[PDB]
């Protein structure tokens, strides 16, 4: 806060952020047809994930 | 008067192909607690008309074709395939009557595969030709263990001919001393259609993603009356109904009502599973049902020598 | 205050793992899942007939923005541009001039229904409830200037919805 | 005055733990069902 | 004549027959998306009026933009689009793909989906209701039920 | 000549059906497609397991047709001989299953 009625800067952190941040690891050794569950069991959702 | 008859066979398969995907369709809303097509009319019973119209109206998708003879053979083909092979069915007498009938349908379901091999071919999308390969593989994988069960069920008939089935079905059904054939030949059926839990076609890319609409209708059609037929043809062997030679529509109408409940277990069984990998099924082949098949077809081939019980071949 | 799932240890006697085995053989947890989906089957759907039947829905709901009048014939906006100050979308235009007669009264009010987000602001923001989240959702339009509304086209949405916004109001306004 | 209270009584009991049915028939029985319907067809 | 009154039969079977299968192709973006899943509901149940959930974008009749259609977007559903056989059709869910809605003055944001695509059917709210979905592929399928194409061609 | 006639007039239909899927729409003046898949550029992995598992499929099927006379064969004179020969093949056909599972065939596609 600056002080007026406006925000400075309002940074928002997603959960899902970071979690797709781990998937190069967590997908190592594993098949094609895997990321379909593992991009599953993250609570991925596309909103807060590109702001 | 045999045109008639042939007519008469054929335009009847596409209407049941046609209620196929509309008894499907209300039958997985039902089971999902929403309701299925009852708009257009009474209880839908005019929605395969308009997906037909539709489907018969449509624009192409319009694929750069490597071969353009190759990518029109490939649905007559399977069309041909599913369409043709319904013949030496015996409800009550076939339409064809062969000694080798289930030879036959056995050969041309084994050669089935071509249609998916050209359609894969057709493309010029590598991993649609990756697509292909791996049903292929699982296709002929699948027909293998069709074939050593089919061999060991009429080892116990004796002979080839399937209008004698329905004289060997009359006691006692097959499925009674034939359980766990039964049991292999109803995760078979399942799996054989390309169908869930083990659709592969659909979870990752089909193999016919490029083609057109028409051909993919032409092959959505096929695979229902491969569908169709071989739950008719498990009705007809390992369910056997009673037919009388002079009142011979009891067992019509019978052998009707057991193909129905098998459809419906079908519709069911596709409804309550989640899909596999493709390891995963070739694990359940490879190193679970191959074993056990060739165990049951051994005790088969044993069996009826040691118990006095060989059957006639003729 | 913490519990561990999935930390159950199965028996290793021979009655739970001649169970298992049997479990596993004869497919019994799918049975039990073909019995679930057929109890499931024989109940009745929730399928609503629309558009013969519609979907239960409250008092506050948000929808298509009227403008609304006083019991006597005249306007009730007197244009002090709070709902345009207040709008998060900027989807209000306020252009005003003294009238004829005196009074502070609109030109010019502009709702671009296809920048607002339905969130209520002006609904609240209005100190004489002029601006109103009306009840109307089925207001869908094949062409894209028919959801830029003009003045005129907000008050005779509040003279068609007068007679149902007043009703929802008068049983709404005691939580406001 | 007059807001949204819960009674005064207060609500009744709320289930919230898992409970599943578990149903059988033991193993060693449906195979000797299955061995006497082998039985009974191969007779 | 008998030509022209043929034509209006034929034209109103076919018309027919295209608004009762409308096959679409979902778009999940955004919220709107999620609005779209609730409508297909066992409660709204699009699947009664030959509405079928979730086809291929080959096969597809109508597309239904939901969800915001950033810069990064737009040439991937400029692609869909021509990619999907005549006829087609688009219905705009949402004020994203109206007219950007909240992020109109956004810099990555295109404002409206028409910038992109031909739109038929806009779809008003923030997420509109299921119902209020349902009421618009209504409205489409009577826009459907009033074209003139054969008379149009004979007439030609 | 009637099961000829019955293919005969099956392909007909076939071709008649894949004739107005193909032709009949060109009616329709709707548009001419320019149009300018994850494969890039690179060239077609030999996954040589698909081609083992081919080959392995093809032998298969090659003793299956060995061991399919067995519902004519079961009328023969000499049963002894039968029952040997039959018990022998799949047995050979199982030793071919334990060999193919043990030199690493069926891993990285079970
Ligand atoms: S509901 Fe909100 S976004 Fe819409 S006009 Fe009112 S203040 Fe603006
Ligand atoms: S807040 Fe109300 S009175 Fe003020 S300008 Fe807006 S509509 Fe008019
Ligand atoms: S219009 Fe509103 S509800 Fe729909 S995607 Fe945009 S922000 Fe979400």
């Amino acid at each position: 806060s600056d002080g007026s009625s406006r925000p400075y800067r309002c940074k928002i952190k997603a959960p899902g952020f970071a979690h797709l941040a781990g998937l190069d690891k967590m997908s190592k050794g594993h098949m094609l047809a895997d990321v379909v569950a593992i991009i599953g069991t993250q609570d991925i959702v596309f909103g807060e994930v590109d702001r | 008067m045999f045109m008639i008859n042939v007519l008469t066979l054929i335009i009847p398969i596409l209407l049941a192909v046609a209620f196929l995907t509309l008894v499907e369709r209300k039958v997985l809303g039902y089971m999902q607690f929403r309701k299925g097509p009852n708009v257009v009319g009474p209880y839908g019973l005019l929605q395969p008309i308009a997906d037909a119209i539709k489907l018969f109206i449509k624009e192409p998708l319009r694929p750069a074709t490597s071969s353009i003879s190759m990518f029109i053979l490939a649905p007559i083909l399977a069309l041909t395939l599913a369409l043709t092979m319904w013949i030496p069915l015996p409800m009550p007498y076939p339409l064809i009557n062969m000694n080798l009938g289930v030879l036959f349908m056995l050969a041309m379901s084994s050669l089935a595969v071509y249609s998916i091999l050209w359609s894969g071919w057709a493309s010029n999308s590598k991993y649609a030709l990756i697509g292909a390969l791996r049903a292929v593989a699982q296709t002929i994988s699948y027909e293998v263990t069709l074939a050593i069960i089919l061999l060991s069920v009429l080892l116990m008939n004796g002979s080839f001919t399937l209008s004698t089935l329905i004289i060997t079905q009359e006691q006692v059904w097959l499925i009674f001393p034939a359980w766990p054939l039964a049991m292999m030949w109803f995760i078979s059926t399942l799996a054989e259609t390309n169908r869930a839990p083990f659709d592969l076609t659909e979870g990752e890319s089909g193999f016919n993603v490029e083609y057109a609409a028409g051909p993919f209708a032409l092959f959505f059609m096929a695979e229902y009356a491969n569908i169709i037929m071989m739950n008719i043809f498990t009705t007809t062997l390992f369910l056997g109904a009673f037919h009388n030679p002079y009142m011979p529509e009891l067992y019509t109408i019978n052998f009707t009502i057991k193909s129905l409940l098998l459809s419906i277990t079908f519709l069911w069984i596709r409804a309550s599973y989640p899909r596999f990998r493709y390891d995963q099924l070739m694990h359940l082949l490879w190193k679970n049902f191959l074993p056990l098949t060739l165990a049951l077809c051994m005790w088969h081939v044993s069996l009826p020598i040691l118990l006095s019980s060989i059957p006639p071949q003729t | 205050t913490y519990k561990y799932v999935n930390l159950r240890e199965p028996s290793m006697d021979m009655k739970s793992v001649t169970d298992r085995a049997a479990q596993t053989l004869l497919w019994t947890e799918l049975i039990r899942g073909l019995g679930m989906t057929l109890s499931y089957l024989f109940r009745e759907p929730a399928t609503i007939n629309y558009p013969f039947e519609k979907g239960p829905l409250s008092p506050r709901f948000r929808g298509e923005h009227a403008l609304r009048r006083y019991p006597s014939g005249e306007e009730r906006c007197i244009a002090c541009k709070l709902c345009e100050a207040v709008c998060p979308a900027q989807a209000i235009t306020i252009e005003a001039e003294p009238r004829a007669d005196g009074s502070r009264r609109t030109t010019r009010y502009d709702i671009d229904m296809t920048k607002c987000i339905y969130c209520g602001f002006c609904q609240e923001a209005c100190p004489v409830d002029a601006i109103v989240e009306g009840p109307n959702f089925e207001f869908s339009t094949e062409t894209h200037e028919e959801l830029l509304y003009n003045k005129e086209k907000l008050l005779n949405n509040g003279d068609k919805w007068e007679a149902e916004i007043a009703a929802n109001i008068q049983a709404d306004y005691l939580y406001r | 005055v007059k807001q949204d209270m819960p009674p005064v009584g207060g609500y009744g009991p709320i289930d919230y733990k898992r409970n599943l049915p578990r149903r059988g028939l033991s193993g060693y029985s449906m195979f000797a069902v299955g061995i006497g319907a082998l039985l009974f067809g191969y007779w | 004549s008998r030509g022209e009154y043929v034509v209006a039969k034929l034209d109103d079977l076919i018309n027919w027959a295209r608004r009762s299968s409308l096959w679409p192709m979902t778009f999940g973006l955004a919220c709107c998306a999620v609005e779209m899943m609730h409508m297909a509901a066992p409660r709204y149940d699009m699947d009664r009026f030959g509405v079928v959930f979730r086809a291929s974008p080959r096969q597809s009749d109508v597309m239904i933009v939901a969800g915001t259609l950033t810069n990064k977007m737009a040439p991937a559903l400029r692609k869909v689009y021509d990619q999907m056989p005549e006829p087609r059709y688009v219905v705009s869910m949402g004020s994203c793909a109206n007219g950007g809605g909240y992020y109109h003055y956004s810099y990555s944001v295109v404002r409206g989906c028409d910038r992109i695509v031909p739109v038929d059917i806009y779809v008003p709210g923030c997420p509109p209701t299921a119902e209020a979905l349902l009421y618009g592929i209504l409205q489409l399928q009577k826009k459907i039920k009033r074209e003139k194409r054969l008379r149009i061609w004979y007439r030609r | 000549m009637n099961l000829m006639i019955t293919l005969l007039t099956n392909f007909t239909l076939a071709t008649l059906l894949v004739t107005i899927a193909f032709w009949l729409p060109q009616l329709n003046v709707y548009s001419e497609k320019t149009s300018p898949d994850p494969m890039g550029s690179a060239r077609l992995p030999f996954s040589m397991k698909f081609f083992l598992v081919a080959i392995t499929f093809l032998l298969f099927d090659l003793e299956i047709a060995l061991l399919l006379p067995l519902p004519w064969a079961s009328q023969t004179t000499n049963l002894n001989t039968m029952l040997t020969m039959a018990l022998l093949l799949i047995f050979l056909l199982a030793v071919s299953l334990a060999y193919e599972w043990t030199q690493k065939g069926l891993e990285w596609t079970e």
